[PDB]
């Protein structure tokens, strides 16, 4: 909320979304692996061996 | 992705990858002649064992 409010339907004029980001959950499987989580500028490099 | 045509030697078991092991060599045998009809005896190389 921006200020106190009484009961009523949702009004986008009063609230405020909170800027947020996201990540990726990576699970190495047989024959392939991954390095990092990508979103943090750690490029996702995969190796096979 | 591994193929199923059977023209394959890299079938991967548990673990990331198989690499390769003993492959089906032809084993070109030496010449045969009068195999069980004529017999050879020698001291330099023969071995009755």
């Amino acid at each position: 909320a921006r200020t106190d409010l009484p009961p009523g339907p949702f009004d986008p004029a009063n609230w405020q979304e909170i800027s947020v980001e996201g990540l990726v959950e990576v699970a190495d499987s047989s024959t392939i692996d991954f390095s990092g989580d990508g979103s943090a500028s750690d490029p996702l490099t995969a190796a096979v061996k | 992705l591994d193929p199923v045509a059977g023209n394959l030697i890299t079938a991967t078991p548990d673990g990331l990858v198989l690499l390769a092991s003993g492959i089906p060599f032809p084993d070109p045998s030496s010449v045969n002649i009068s195999d069980n009809v004529t017999l050879r005896v020698d001291e330099v190389t023969g071995d009755d064992a």
